[PDB]
């Protein structure tokens, strides 16, 4: 704002306002399954077992 | 053996800009002289990955 009076009284106004704003989200999941099975063998008793 | 592998990725994003500058000046001869102006900016951004 700027104001001359009678060419003799002179006025200014300056104002000013200045807003940053920031905002971040990271978010990570990490799911790992490991299943292993190993059938070798099947032992079994002779049927003429005492 | 069997394999499979999904990847899906998305990303958004938007970016805003406002700019307002209004002047207004009553000069008479050199009597009076009442200047003003303001102005107005806005920037917004937004990014959202997955």
């Amino acid at each position: 704002t700027e104001l001359a009076l009678f060419s003799r009284v002179n006025g200014k106004f300056s104002t000013e306002f200045q807003r940053m704003k920031t905002l971040q989200v990271k978010d990570q999941a990490v799911t790992t399954r490991v299943q292993v099975r190993n059938r070798i063998y099947t032992v079994k008793t002779t049927p003429t077992s005492e | 053996q069997e394999d499979h592998v999904r990847s899906s990725f998305l990303l958004d994003n938007q970016n805003s800009q406002n700019t307002v500058t209004a002047s207004a000046g009553i000069a008479f001869l050199n009597i009076v002289n009442f200047k003003v102006e303001t102005d107005y900016i806005s920037q917004t951004s937004l990014t959202k990955d997955y």
